[PDB]
């Protein structure tokens, strides 16, 4: 198990 | 075996091969080997069991 | 003759934050 | 530039099978 939070652009 | 305009007769020879089972397996999965990458003394290498 | 790497297919071990 | 995040779950594959 490994939960992560990938950042995505919001310009 | 006989051929008149009002009557006929035929014979057929049939040969059968019946497989007798020892065991039957119903709930089955196929294996898929994926492996692992290793980076060693500069070289990239794919390793599998 | 040095000891080489170990692999154990554990994802949690290789997490990068 | 505004902070937006996507959730990403990951699990292991013992022996690579
Ligand atoms: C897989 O890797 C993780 C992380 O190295 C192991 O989980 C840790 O286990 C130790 C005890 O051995 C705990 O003190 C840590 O708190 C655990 N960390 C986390 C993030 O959960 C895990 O034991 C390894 N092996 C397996 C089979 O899962
Ligand atoms: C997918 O998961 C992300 C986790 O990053 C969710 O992000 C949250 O969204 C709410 C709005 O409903 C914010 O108030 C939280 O601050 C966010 N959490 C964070 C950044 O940890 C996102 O909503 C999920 N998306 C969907 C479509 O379910």
């Amino acid at each position: 198990s490994l939960r992560m939070q990938h950042p995505v652009p919001k310009y | 075996t006989h051929s008149s305009p009002t009557a006929t007769a035929w014979e057929i020879g049939l040969y059968y091969e019946l497989v007798i089972p020892k065991h039957i397996y119903l709930n089955n999965w196929n294996v898929v080997n994926i492996g692992h990458l290793v980076k060693s003394a500069g070289q990239l290498t794919h390793v599998t069991i | 003759q040095v000891l080489g790497p170990v692999i154990d297919w554990n994802v949690t071990q290789r997490a990068v934050y | 530039p505004v902070p937006k995040y996507v959730e990403v779950n990951m699990t292991s594959i013992p022996q690579g099978v």
